[PDB]
C-alpha cells in the first residue's frame, strides 16, 4: 500500500489486477446513505511525487 | 453527435445523492459530485456529477 505497485496489471488491456492498498471500510453516517471507506493514498501519484 | 449517446444518456436518469454542503449544513443535492480528477497537466479536470450534461 502507498507505493509503486500498489496495484498491479500484467498488461495494460489484461483481465487480471493485484491490489494492495488497504482499503477498511468506515461505519456510515447517522442518517446517511453512503459507503465510507479508509485507504493508502495512491502509490503512483507518490512515486511521481 | 448523436452516434455518442445511445446508453449514455437515453437510458439513465440523473439522481439526487447525498451531498457534505449545500450552502446550508448537510444536503440531498441533484449536483452531487462523485468524483473529482485531476491527473492531466494544464488545470483540466474531469468530474463525475449526479447531473447529466
Amino acid at each position: 500500500p502507498g507505493a509503486f505497485g500498489d496495484i498491479q496489471s500484467r498488461t495494460v488491456s489484461s483481465s487480471d489486477l493485484y491490489a494492495n492498498t488497504n482499503l477498511v471500510l468506515q461505519r456510515p453516517k447517522a442518517g446517511a446513505i453512503h459507503v465510507p471507506y479508509t485507504q493508502a493514498p495512491s502509490g503512483f501519484e507518490q512515486w511521481k511525487k | 453527435s448523436t452516434e455518442e449517446l445511445f446508453n449514455e444518456y437515453k437510458l439513465t436518469r440523473p439522481y439526487m445523492a447525498r451531498c457534505i454542503r449545500c450552502a446550508v449544513g448537510s444536503c440531498h443535492s441533484p449536483i452531487a459530485i462523485e468524483a473529482v480528477k485531476s491527473d492531466g497537466h494544464d488545470g483540466y479536470v474531469r468530474l463525475q456529477t449526479s447531473s447529466q450534461y
